[PDB]
């Protein structure tokens, strides 16, 4: 008679999923511990489809700790040990950011960048970018917002 | 005499002495503030344009001066049912200019175009459904490039000499924006810009900046009326720095 | 009882080296650079003593795990509709055989690095305590130890 | 006068050849023995060898015997220690400077004369402590060349060799700084020892890796004499090296 709406729940839930599907707290508290801000909170806005691929960009860097002044991390630094293995900092305004510099001949689902002559990264899409967090949260509210919709429906 | 002409919220009109006026600082009747002024001669000609595309002239010397409230512009014009004076003008009878609509449609066209005395003004651009009139822009240069950004990210440039030049009308599309999407706010001309080809932007959305150098335009640049280019992270632009030599 | 106690002590020692090496520290990267037709960059540096290990595993962050390929140019043609690898392959040109280190803007601390990415770009590497290169040196060690560790074991039940 | 070319054998004989174009490793030895090592000279300037206690001792080459037969016992005319061997030879000018020194990290600069004794015991050139070898002798070819000296451990220190003390015995001064003890245990030493000029470009083989040392990176590592030295990342065990002076 009527299994759209079963099919469309269905759909809802697919994407539910996809979207909060699994899955750093340390760099959270040495960011604010250096008066900085993370880099993926600076790109916590970009979309759904922009997502993957600025997360891919950035390589591992998209961990980034971006302070207005990078003297303020220094004295930090002796003895740190509590921090993932490899620990990025760039100097820039949180406010209004400036992206670095990449040389990239982006392919389908992946770029690949030039890190130098005898140097290359290739930086496929992810599934559950790093970046875009902000917007993914927000689709998945939209998407419970609509499921509860179609249960009445149901 | 040079004049500054100034436009309240509720459709007041009055004309200032000088370029030296704070007009938001003016005296405006309750409930009634700023909206928009502008800066020309005694004996030029001032242009109106209203929501539905319709332009008036009036000339300075029967305005009344800033010094009182002003007057309303209904005394002198009569508009659509529902319309309001969104944007005026004052520039050289020649002056080339760029009108559009957010649905991407636009032509270029002279200052005198603009120019009706009558009080029911003429039809200038027409707008297609839920479209919306574009800031005219004053073309400086003649080889000036059109750049083009869309609310869905997409970026256009091309000598703004191949946009044809019309009188009226709805005009030829500058980018190619989908007829139902635009009439249904989906999608729209967000930014619209004529500029110097050697130029650099700095475009701000939110806590980022995107730099485009004229390298960047260049990749972009195509022919009028074409998609065009889809940006990475190019959407609710917040602010638009342009640097042209 | 010096000898005993001696023995008893090098031997807890041995254990505590042996226990510290083998420590856990994908060969979807073994699978790619034989597809790649080069070889690990972590291979290249096996040969490291347990001493350097750690700094230059901390030295090359996050591109340690590289590829090393004679030639470029023989990996663009797979790149495209790549999957089966981690989200970040990095690719380094050079001689497997006589390869030259990299070069780096470093500030040595301790335990750790500094390096300068670029003008406004900072890598803090700290070192690792089990290091992905000088594993060649590492399972050597590893070895010599249970072979030190069965003579103590035998002379420590002798007395 | 007539050009030689000095052969001596891993037993310990030797022989004068003619010319200065021979193939030495290609040459008849008594069964067991084979080259060892070949300099080559004028037939009118002595012959120095060194053995390995660090004793020099000199031959006029007119009294040595042709190649053309397996040559003659270095004992007959030389006297060495006990289980000593003779481990170098030189041909070189009266005042040519050179640079003597043992794996303990010690040396001193001398002159080619000074290494010249006649005597059967020869002389007592270079004092040896405790398990330390003599070092290869280092021509100088410039007074104002840049010392260079690279640690088993790996380190590496450099400055003028004009500022090492000229001596004609016997230990020497230090060059750079090992604790004795781990000398004489064979647990460090001297594992290189150069003499070039300041714009010189190293490269350092270490097996699978290499090591580019522009002069501007010898520079990093320049410093006073008898000084620890550089300890440098991953400079054990080196296989090769190469020198590029212009």
């Amino acid at each position: 008679e009527r299994d759209e709406v079963g099919a469309r729940k269905n759909a809802v839930d697919e994407e539910i999923e996809r979207l909060s599907q699994p899955g750093d707290q340390r760099l959270n508290a040495l960011a604010e511990r250096f008066g900085g801000v993370l880099l993926s909170e600076i790109y916590d806005d970009v979309s759904l489809e922009d997502a993957p691929y600025f997360s891919a960009l950035y390589g591992p860097s998209r961990h980034a700790i971006v302070v207005p002044d990078l003297s303020q991390v220094t004295e930090h630094l002796e003895g740190l040990t509590d921090c993932p293995e490899d620990l990025y900092l760039i100097e820039g305004d949180p406010q209004s950011f400036d992206d670095s510099v990449f040389s990239v001949d982006e392919l389908e689902k992946a770029v690949v960048v030039k890190i130098a002559d005898r140097q290359w990264r290739y930086s496929r899409f992810p599934e559950v970018p790093l970046f875009g967090r902000a917007a993914r949260e927000s689709r998945i509210e939209s998407l419970h917002a609509e499921r509860e919709v179609l249960s009445e429906r149901f | 005499e040079p004049v500054t002409i100034v436009l309240s919220q509720m459709g007041w009109v009055r004309s200032a002495k000088g370029h030296d006026i704070d007009a938001p600082g003016l005296n405006y009747k309750a409930g009634d503030s700023f909206k928009a002024a502008v800066k020309g001669k005694s004996n030029q000609p001032v242009v109106f344009v209203d929501s539905t595309g319709r332009s008036y002239a009036i000339d300075p010397i029967t305005l009344p001066s800033a010094r009182g409230q002003g007057e309303p512009l209904t005394g002198k014009l009569t508009l659509p049912p529902g319309a309001t004076v969104d944007h005026m003008l004052m520039e050289s009878d020649d002056q080339k200019l760029l009108m559009a609509s957010d649905a991407g449609y636009g032509f270029v066209c002279t200052f005198n175009d603009l120019v009706a005395r009558n009080r029911a003004g003429k039809a200038l651009i027409t707008l297609p459904e839920n479209a919306h009139v574009m800031p005219p822009v004053v073309i400086e240069d003649a080889s000036d490039m059109l750049l083009a950004i869309t609310q869905a990210g997409r970026m256009l440039m091309f000598p703004v000499s191949d946009l044809p030049q019309l009188s009226k009308g709805k005009g030829n599309k500058i980018i190619n924006i989908p007829s139902a999407e635009a009439a249904r706010g989906e999608d729209g001309l967000a930014q619209l810009y004529v500029l110097p080809p050697q130029s650099t932007l700095t475009i701000h959305v939110g806590k980022r900046k995107i730099k485009l150098r004229p390298e960047e335009l260049q990749k972009v640049t195509g022919e009028r009326g074409r998609r065009g280019t889809l940006m990475r992270g190019l959407q609710r632009i917040d602010r638009v720095e342009i640097d042209s030599p």
